[PDB]
């Protein structure tokens, strides 16, 4: 998922909003 | 805003950096 | 493990130490 | 809640287990 | 991306977050 | 000032990109 | 609590979270 | 030690308790 | 190296810097 | 002071503890 | 104590450099 | 530079107040 493709690949601040509540 | 490569608590702390009072979910999986 | 006073980040980076791979939220 | 527990007042880690998904 | 407030290592934390390899200022 | 606006007051991310060189 | 896997500067801040009021010894060696 | 352990393996908060004073 | 204020996980931090594999000793 | 090996936040990091109040410029490059 | 002249006053690098072993 | 030498390789404290304003 995103979480494990921020540490493995890359990820954008956009992509992690989407785990806030 | 520029790509992100965060792993640990660095991932973390770039969710609360995000997400700030709405707060969030870690779901590493 | 004593009791602390966290907050903000300093709360989030201890939830991450305890609950790790396990995951958690972050519900203020 | 959480904040409540460890930012206002202090808390325990094994209070933050109550918190892991 | 919600306002907070950041005060500062947090805010150069932030700082490093949001500008990456563009690199940035911090002057108080 | 960055310390004035985000510190002092609050701030958004977006805010922070006027600091990025 | 789970197992950790902590270097450098983490692993003073778990020691930190771990140790708080007491304070602790970092004794790389 | 367990502050090596930490970093090329693994340990437990437990363990870390070791280094508290 | 200005003067600042260090506290909590923030003056352990400053401590790693300085210290690194001589290791140190946080006794409030 | 010890030699570093920092690298991502923690290079900025350790930018603010020895700078502090004079600030810094962080330039990648 | 580190606390009394790092977190309640400031102190400087050099004056860190006490604390180590 | 420094700042690449700090991640690549190692770095001083005093190679870093090169950057400080
Ligand atoms: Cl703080
Ligand atoms: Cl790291
Ligand atoms: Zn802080
Ligand atoms: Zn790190």
């Amino acid at each position: 998922g995103i979480v494990e493709q921020c540490c493995t690949s890359i990820c954008s601040l956009y992509q992690l909003e989407n785990y806030c509540n | 805003f520029v790509n992100q490569h965060l792993c640990g608590s660095h991932l973390v702390e770039a969710l609360y950096l995000v997400c700030g009072e709405r707060g969030f979910f870690y779901t590493p999986k």
